[PDB]
């Protein structure tokens, strides 16, 4: 038996700058891991 | 002062309405922010002066000394911003969304 | 609340008046709990730092079980006082303002007639 | 930082709240607030990343205007009573200003927008100070003036904060902002009981500090600002998975852990004072806070998220340890409940 | 009652300190004896109940349970030695400790004088249970099931917290002894009509009522066998124990504020019983059987007639033992079959002769065969319900016919018919599996000999 | 004999402690020792406690 | 430990630096003889010569130092890299990602030796010269585009913090040369390396790496002939002037923080484990948990250094 | 696809240890984990427990009440008093709202 | 043993003596406080 450990897809949702993505909110992208931006 | 302390107070509210509604340049806020400190300094000095409360005159100035540095910090942030974005415009400050 | 009380010690931990109260028995369940609370802190530390959980820092384990407990006796000693002040204060008022807290007579059930709702 | 500067700043960030608390002349309370504002801004931009300058410039403007409003209240009082300090007689509007202003510096309710954003752009460390050693100062000023403030407003800011904090948190996935949102919420409970029993505000704060300080030093042990990042905790450092689980459920009000006491006694005090309307709604959405806490629980502990091969490399190397404070503040926090009577 | 509790706590040190190979026997052997110390509480010999000390008490209603709570920890630890025997030696010692804390907490909750002590311990039991269900749950959906189990109980719980703090202010102490010997008569206002709902709703939720029972089917489905045993045998009955001790106050309102629930439960009893009739997952069917047979209980703790109450006390202890027995044997089929589907695995008696006898006795306990406490229980609730309104027999009469049908269908399509051609060959029965069962039924046979002990407070 | 039987003595010891703590509960709740109405009797000869 | 306390009281990298103290890397193709030049340059100025980063370089770095089992070291084979290019399991990308982590550890260990001892360090290939392998791999069917992005993201997140190589000694030997050089030391795997791939490595060296580091650091190139003559190359290094570059601003109070970073290996590679789930990199929870329970149970690893009795540690009851 | 383990089969513990009792894989632990479970389970809980529970005396007073009735019924009938008078709390004690 | 000699190879003997010695000062002050305390309590009140 393999109690189902979460796969990649279950993990994917928790990425993104907002859990429950809105209409325009989803357009956003996760913050840079280094806390420094490219602009 | 009965109505001379209402002009200064409304000056502070007109300066309040200013700092709270931004528009482009950040400097205009900071500058506005200072308009309040002047109004507070004037009102504190005015009442202290007509209450003959000399023990309190220290405050009118302590208010300015702390307000000046406060502004110093504010401007260094401003210079830091138009070094990172080439402008003081607030819209630029929208990365933390 | 209890601050502003007459005689309040402006920054003191436990005013000497608290001497009058009994000292907390060192084995008071609470102080013993603090002890266990402490031992666990110690054990937990060892764990988070990846050391043999129980067989390590046997000096630290002692510092912990003995720091927490030390703290307890002197804290409980106070919290005990605070509660004791509360009664001094509360009971006193009940008297100084007696009319407001009047003794009441409770009619023997014989007299009182609570209604009976039948279950049926 | 030239270690000298580090000292001057840190001293100010620490003299800042302490002057506020110790003094009675409100003016001296205002400059205590002013020094905290000046000291925190340098540390906030330590990385000097583009996000950081944004953080500080917001924090500063929000802090500065509130500071000016607090001063106006003191200036107005000076003319309604010669005293430099709020008294029974104080005009009601004078006090309400101080509530709004101080509720902006503390960031409660409809002024809760700056905190989540500054908590997002500052380091985890300076995040803690910005959340917990900067709330002590303003709260002190409020707790001192509690007898005089309005029960209605506080309650509205209290309830609003609870809701905003909860709702905001549900969507957030960045940890720094999840904590910012929690702080808004807990800050709400604290200000709810201020008019009735200030002494409980000081409990609902300490417990928040004894809960949040371990929680953040946990987030940074692995410096994870993402839940996905904290979820691989099981590989990076397995032991903290157990206590991270209890501390987060403790932050929410679940009964065996220490976190229930602040909510329980605040509810007991509000019902003693008859707010069984307000208290009920607060407790209910308080339950929303646990949902997002447990969703994190799921990712970090109850379920094991997939990790990266390069992680095996980080395991090899000895993990720099978590300070002792973590333990002493994790246990005193996760389980002191059996000792509640003496805490209150 | 600190021997039923302190020695229990010490189990935790033993699960941790003991050798990885010997951890299982030290824990199971010792809690069997922990149950033996629990039996001392049964020595009543007088009407006056036993107030051990200020915080800890045991009256006829709690005593029959404290013993069951202590009894199942041994069994739970024996039913989960298989799954959980594939773990890393520190996941086991966590599971064993989790099971240990449940009865420590549950023993105290059932043996608590202060109603809010009940609340704190009451809602704490969710922590150990949620970990058992979510951490070791086999299916992808346990994260979901855990959420359902935490929120339905939690949203009900905060209203009770407000209500109990409310009565403390109204009366001045939440001590069940005093609250009983003091005059707390609600006044049928609109507000009180809410208080009553606040106190009963949290208890009505974990005692699945027809309206809020979706949490229990989802929870037991993916929960490991030990969690499913705990939820059915002790966890759900926490709600019943609460309704018995809390309705001492709120005495006048339940006369007329109960109709809504009573009708919800009796119609619920029929529909929950019926959907058992066509449900493909065996663990699913036992769970709805549990909802229906618990819907009878909320309809006896609300009619409030002496017979109802002890009908309830009889059925709760009895159904607790029977349900576990059913959940335990369901697991034995699940581990060899590897699927929860009822249609697969047909004909087992042909290959597992005895487990089938245990299956038959468990089903006869499930339906009301007469020389069983299970029947005495239903016979009594049935009587009072009839007294409440003679028409009740119709609805409590469609349930009996349906209960017979699904109970035997579990035996007919799982333990009879032609053998499944060649599922993974089904290894013979372990002696642990069979004992875990024997340990459930031998007490069911012994209790049926002298029903007086589990009759409740009323009689 | 403490070699893996000091483990086996953990729980047995908990019982002892339990009973002790329990019998130190009676000692506390000993008002109305014999002052209850249904059970008030004159201490029979050579008995200083009706119930201990 | 090294911390502000130590730094406050002396312990300044400023007082421990000397002309011979620099970060010098020598980079070349798969076989540039850089191994030899390195040792010599090292012998010349006493520079601690760090060996090229390996799969088990981290294991040699940590604890016992005995080589770890492949699965414990991330299951990477350079050997399988070559015999099975564009593999279904992606051992080649996993090999490259582990290699970047290994040099990150090596570069950080090198910087720690440089700022503490004061001695310089020759590190052969570096994090700065790792991208050429990936560029060539993407130019070939070896790695797909996202795989490239994931490496670039890790590189952008971690490499900027560390100071640049002072100078970057370089060898060049045309692809024909290296292939031939391969034949001399025969190894079935190393042998089967498609030339075009070697073409892409050097190219990425010349086109992108060589100039890029030429501004920030002293790039001196040496044809093969200049090479094999460590004396001459060593001479030239001692000749170049260490002026241009970001190293100029490293005041003592700035070095302290850099030191405290390299002093903490768990941070050096903190961003190497970022939760970006590309399929090759993912451990997977069930496999990862097993590899962990097994790596953590190795003697001396089940507890922190100094506390595991298996290898003979003592005094644990008072530590 | 990510790296992860291939499904682990479940062993036929009955292939080795043909005397498997279901508790643990190695044989001696199994034997000593049933020799202590049947014993502490059945031999001294179902037996000693039922012995003690059977001998609890006059549980909840229902052995006392079948005699007290008998002497009350003996006393009430012989002295001519009603066997169960119809008011329990005497009417004289009650002070009905006048 | 260890390539990088564990920093914890041999105990920080200061950390023992301020950890052990500190705790023994705690007790001797704590136990002292109690008996001393009991006394004052006893005499402060009648006995
Ligand atoms: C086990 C370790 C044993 C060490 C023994 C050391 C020697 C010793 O202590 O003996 C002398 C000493 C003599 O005691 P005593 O004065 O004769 O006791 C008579 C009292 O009437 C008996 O004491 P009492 O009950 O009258 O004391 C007052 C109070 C004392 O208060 C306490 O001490 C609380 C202790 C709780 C444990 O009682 C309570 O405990 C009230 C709180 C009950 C629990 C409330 C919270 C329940 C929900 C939360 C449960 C815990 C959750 C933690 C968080 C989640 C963790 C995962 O024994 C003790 O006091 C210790 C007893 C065990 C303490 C707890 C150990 C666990
Ligand atoms: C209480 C009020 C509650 C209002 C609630 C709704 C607010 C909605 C705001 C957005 C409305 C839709 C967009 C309007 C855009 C606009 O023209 O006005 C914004 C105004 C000017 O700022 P600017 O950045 O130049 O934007 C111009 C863009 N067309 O922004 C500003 O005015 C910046 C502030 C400086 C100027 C006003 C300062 C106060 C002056 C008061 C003087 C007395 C007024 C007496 C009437
Ligand atoms: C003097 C000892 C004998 C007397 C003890 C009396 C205790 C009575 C109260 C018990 C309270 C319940 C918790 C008991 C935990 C006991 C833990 C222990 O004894 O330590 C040994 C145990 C060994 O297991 P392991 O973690 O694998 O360590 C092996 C080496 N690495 O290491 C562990 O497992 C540590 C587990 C810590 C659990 C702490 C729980 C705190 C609350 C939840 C958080
Ligand atoms: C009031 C009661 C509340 C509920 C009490 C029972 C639940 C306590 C809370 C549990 C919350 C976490 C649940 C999920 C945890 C998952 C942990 C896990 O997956 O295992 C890995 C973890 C770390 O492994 P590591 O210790 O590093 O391995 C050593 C190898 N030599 O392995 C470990 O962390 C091992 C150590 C864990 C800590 C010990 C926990 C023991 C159980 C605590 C019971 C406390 C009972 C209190 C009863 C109170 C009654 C009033
Ligand atoms: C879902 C599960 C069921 C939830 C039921 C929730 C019921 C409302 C919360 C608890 C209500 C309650 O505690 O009842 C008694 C309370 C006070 O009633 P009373 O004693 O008359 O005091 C008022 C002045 N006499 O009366 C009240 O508190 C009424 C409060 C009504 C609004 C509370 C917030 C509701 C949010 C939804
Ligand atoms: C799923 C159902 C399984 C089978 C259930 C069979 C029993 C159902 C019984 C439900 C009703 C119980 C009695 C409820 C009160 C009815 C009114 C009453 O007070 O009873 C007295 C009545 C005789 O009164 P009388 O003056 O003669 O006038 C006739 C109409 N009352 O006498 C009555 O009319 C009593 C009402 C009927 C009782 C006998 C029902 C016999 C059912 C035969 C099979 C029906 C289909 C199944
Ligand atoms: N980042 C990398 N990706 C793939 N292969 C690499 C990487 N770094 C080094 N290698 C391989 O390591 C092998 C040995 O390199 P090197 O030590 O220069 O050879 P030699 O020891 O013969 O001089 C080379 O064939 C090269 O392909």
């Amino acid at each position: 038996a393999r109690q189902w450990q979460p796969d990649i897809e279950w993990a994917e949702q928790f990425s993104g700058a907002v859990m429950y993505p809105s209409k325009e909110t989803a357009h956003w992208k996760p913050p840079p891991w280094n806390d420094v931006d490219i602009l | 002062m009965p109505s001379t302390f209402f002009n200064l107070t409304m000056a502070f509210s007109l300066s309040l309405l200013g700092t709270l509604m931004f528009r482009s340049h950040l400097m205009s806020t900071l500058l506005c922010l200072e308009g309040m400190v002047l109004s507070l300094f004037i009102m504190t000095s005015v009442t202290s002066l007509n209450s003959n409360s000399m023990s309190s005159m220290p405050i009118p100035i302590t208010i300015l000394v702390f307000a000046a540095c406060e502004a110093a910090v504010g401007l260094a942030l401003l210079v830091k911003v138009s070094n990172t974005y080439g402008t003081d415009y607030v819209q630029n400050l929208n990365l933390l969304q | 609340m209890m601050n502003g009380r007459p005689g309040h010690e402006p920054l003191k931990f436990l005013p000497d008046e608290a001497r009058s109260l009994p000292p907390p028995k060192l084995n008071d369940p609470r102080l013993v709990y603090m002890g266990l609370l402490g031992y666990c802190t110690g054990l937990m530390d060892n764990m988070l730092r990846m050391r043999p959980v129980m067989r390590a820092g046997l000096h630290r384990q002692l510092l912990f079980v003995t720091s927490f407990v030390f703290a307890g006796y002197f804290y409980l000693k106070r919290q005990n006082y605070l509660y004791a002040v509360k009664d001094h204060d509360m009971f006193g008022y009940i008297k100084l303002h007696p009319e407001d807290f009047p003794e009441k007579e409770k009619k023997t059930y014989a007299e009182i007639l609570e209604p009976f709702h039948p279950v049926r | 930082m030239n270690p000298i500067t580090l000292a001057i700043i840190y001293f100010t960030i620490f003299l800042g709240p302490v002057i506020t608390m110790s003094s009675t002349n409100l003016m001296l309370m205002w400059v205590g607030l002013e020094f905290s504002l000046l000291a925190i801004i340098p540390m906030l931009i330590n990385k000097k990343n583009p996000r950081s300058t944004e953080a500080a410039t917001k924090y500063f403007v929000t802090q500065a205007t509130a500071s000016m409003i607090i001063l106006l209240a003191i200036v107005l009082n000076y003319k309604q009573l010669g005293t430099w300090m709020f008294q029974q007689q104080t005009n009601g509007l004078i006090l309400n200003m101080t509530l709004m202003a101080l509720s902006m510096k503390l960031g409660l309710a409809p002024f809760h927008f700056w905190l989540p954003e500054v908590t997002q752009g500052i380091p985890l460390h300076m995040g803690l100070i910005l959340l917990t050693w900067q709330k002590i100062a303003p709260l002190s000023i409020l707790i001192q003036i509690y007898p005089l403030l309005n029960s209605t407003i506080i309650l509205m800011l209290a309830i609003t904060s609870i809701f905003m904090g909860a709702w905001g948190g549900l969507n957030q996935t960045q940890m720094r902002k999840i904590m910012a949102y929690s702080s808004i919420a807990h800050m709400g409970w604290m200000l709810a009981i201020l008019p009735y029993n200030p002494s409980l505000t000081l409990l609902n704060l300490m417990i928040y500090i004894i809960l949040t300080a371990p929680m953040f030093m946990a987030l940074m042990l692995n410096n994870s600002m993402t839940i996905n990042s904290i979820s691989l905790l099981w590989n990076k450092t397995p032991a903290m998975l157990t206590m991270i689980s209890l501390m987060l459920l403790s932050l929410g009000g679940l009964p065996p852990l220490t976190g229930f006491l602040p909510k329980w006694i605040i509810i007991t005090e509000l019902m003693k004072n008859n707010c069984l309307i307000m208290a009920t709604l607060m407790a209910m959405m308080a339950l929303l806070n646990l949902f997002f806490y447990t969703r994190l629980i799921y990712s970090t502990s109850l379920t094991m998220f997939p990790t990266n091969n390069n992680s095996k490399m980080m395991t090899h190397q000895t993990k720099t340890k978590p300070n002792l404070m973590f333990s002493t503040l994790a246990i005193m926090s996760t389980m002191t409940l059996p000792l509640a009577p003496q805490l209150i | 009652m600190l021997k039923i509790i302190l020695p229990s706590l010490m189990l935790l040190p033993l699960t941790w300190l003991s050798s990885p190979k010997k951890t299982w026997t030290n824990v199971t052997s010792y809690s069997f004896l922990i149950s033996l110390t629990s039996l001392t509480l049964l020595w009543q010999t007088d009407e006056n109940y036993k107030n051990f000390s200020n915080m800890f008490s045991s009256d006829p209603l709690s005593t029959p349970l404290i013993i069951l709570t202590a009894w199942l920890l041994p069994l739970m630890l024996m039913a989960s030695q298989n799954h959980l025997k594939k773990d890393n030696n520190v996941l086991q010692k966590l599971y064993i400790s989790m099971l240990i804390s449940l009865q420590i907490l549950l023993i105290m909750t059932f043996s608590a004088t202060e109603l809010i002590m009940f609340y704190i311990l009451f809602e704490a039991t969710l922590i150990p249970t949620l970990i058992i269900i979510t951490r070791w749950g086999n299916q992808t959906e346990r994260l979901n099931a855990g959420i359902y189990f935490l929120f339905y109980t939690l949203i009900g719980s905060i209203p009770l917290l407000i209500a109990l703090i409310l009565i403390q202010n109204h009366v001045g102490t939440l001590n069940l002894m005093i609250l009983s010997f003091t005059t707390h008569t609600l006044d049928a206002s609109w507000s009180n009509n809410l208080l009553w709902l606040a106190c009963m709703m949290a208890f009505l939720i974990k005692m699945p009522l027809y309206g809020v029972h979706l949490w229990l089917p989802k929870a037991h489905v993916e929960a490991p066998i030990a969690g499913s045993m705990i939820l059915a045998a002790i966890l759900l009955k926490l709600g019943s124990y609460g309704m018995i001790r809390i309705s001492i106050i709120l005495d006048p309102l339940t006369k007329y504020m109960a109709y809504p629930f009573i009708l919800l439960s009796l119609w619920g009893m029929i529909m929950t019983s019926s959907i058992c009739l066509r449900q493909t997952d065996l663990k699913s069917l036992i769970a709805y059987s549990s909802v229906s047979h618990m819907a009878l209980v909320i309809a006896s703790i609300m009619i409030q007639t002496p017979w109802s109450f002890m009908g309830a006390t009889m059925l709760m202890i009895a159904h607790g033992l029977t349900s576990s027995l059913l959940f335990c044997l369901a697991n034995s089929n699940y581990e060899r079959i590897h699927s929860r589907t009822m249609i697969m695995a047909r004909g087992l008696q042909m290959v597992f002769p005895l487990m089938a006898t245990w299956w038959l006795m468990a089903s006869l306990a499930n339906l009301a065969l007469p020389p069983s406490i299970n029947l005495m229980g239903e016979l009594f609730i049935t009587m009072s319900l009839f007294s409440w309104s003679n028409f009740t027999i119709i609805l409590m009469g469609i349930n009996i016919i349906i209960t017979g049908m699904y109970s035997m269908y579990m035996i007919i399509t799982t333990q009879r018919g032609k053998l499944t051609n060649h599922m993974i060959n089904l290894q013979p029965s372990h002696t642990r599996e069979l004992t875990l069962m024997a340990l459930h039924m031998i007490p069911l046979i012994l209790l049926t000999t002298s029903p007086k002990l589990i009759t409740g407070l009323t009689m | 004999l403490l070699r893996e039987h000091w483990v086996h003595i953990l729980v047995p010891a908990g019982f002892v402690f339990g009973c002790y703590l329990d019998r130190k509960d009676d000692e506390k709740l000993t008002a109305f020792r014999n002052k209850s109405m249904l059970f008030q009797r004159e201490l029979r000869p050579n008995e200083e406690v009706t119930w201990k | 430990r090294y911390g502000l306390l130590a730094a406050i009281l002396g312990d300044k990298t400023t007082k421990k630096l000397h002309e011979y103290s620099r970060v010098i890397t020598v980079d070349g193709n798969i076989c540039s003889g850089k191994n030899k030049l390195a040792k010599e340059i090292a012998q010349q100025l006493g520079m601690k010569h760090y060996p090229e980063a390996g799969i088990q370089y981290s294991s040699t770095t940590t604890g016992d130092g005995r080589p770890l089992d492949i699965e414990f070291s991330g299951s990477c084979s350079l050997e399988k890299f070559y015999d099975d290019p564009k593999s279904n399991d992606g051992n080649s990308y996993r090999l490259q990602s582990w290699l970047y982590a290994s040099r990150l550890l090596q570069y950080a260990d090198a910087l720690e030796h440089l700022l503490s001892t004061g001695q310089g360090v020759v590190l052969e290939r570096s994090i700065y010269s790792d991208f050429v392998f990936l560029e060539a791999m993407y130019n070939q069917g070896y790695i797909r585009k996202q795989c490239v992005d994931h490496y670039n993201e890790i590189k952008r997140l971690t490499l900027p913090e560390y100071l640049p190589p002072h100078a970057v000694i370089y060898i060049d030997v045309p692809v024909p040369e290296v292939q031939s050089r391969i034949q001399k030391k025969g190894d079935p795997h190393e042998m089967k390396v498609t030339s075009a791939y070697l073409q892409d490595i050097e190219n990425a060296y010349k086109k992108t790496f060589l100039p890029k580091m030429s501004e920030m650091c002293e790039v001196l190139v040496y044809d093969s002939w200049e090479a094999e003559d460590p004396t001459k190359v060593v001479e030239d290094i001692e000749y170049l002037k260490y002026n241009k570059g970001p190293w100029l601003k490293q005041d003592d109070w700035t070095f302290h923080y850099l030191r405290m970073l390299v002093q903490d290996k768990t941070e050096v590679l903190n961003y190497t484990t970022i939760p970006v789930y590309l399929p090759e990199i993912t451990i997977g929870a069930h496999q990862g948990s097993r590899i962990y329970n097994s790596f953590r149970e190795l003697p001396g690893r089940k507890y922190a250094p100094g506390y595991n009795a298996e290898v003979g540690d003592k005094w644990i009851w008072l530590k | 696809q990510w790296q992860e383990d291939p499904e682990p089969e479940d062993e036929n513990v009955y292939a080795k240890n043909p005397d498997f009792h279901g508790y643990d894989s190695d044989p001696v632990v199994d034997v000593w984990n049933m020799r202590a479970v049947f014993f502490f389970g059945f031999s001294i809980v179902l037996v000693f427990g039922t012995t003690f529970v059977a001998y609890v005396p006059d549980y909840r007073m229902q052995e006392w009440a079948r005699r007290e009735a008998e002497r009350l019924v003996k006393y009430r009938e012989v002295n001519g008093l009603p066997i169960m008078e119809s008011n329990y709390f005497d009417p004289s004690k009650i002070q009905l709202p006048e | 043993f260890y390539v990088r000699e564990p920093v914890n190879a041999k105990p920080n003997w200061l950390a023992v003596g301020l950890s052990v010695g500190a705790s023994v000062f705690m007790w001797i002050y704590l136990i002292q406080t109690h008996n001393e305390d009991v006394l004052e309590y006893k005499r402060r009140n009648g006995l």
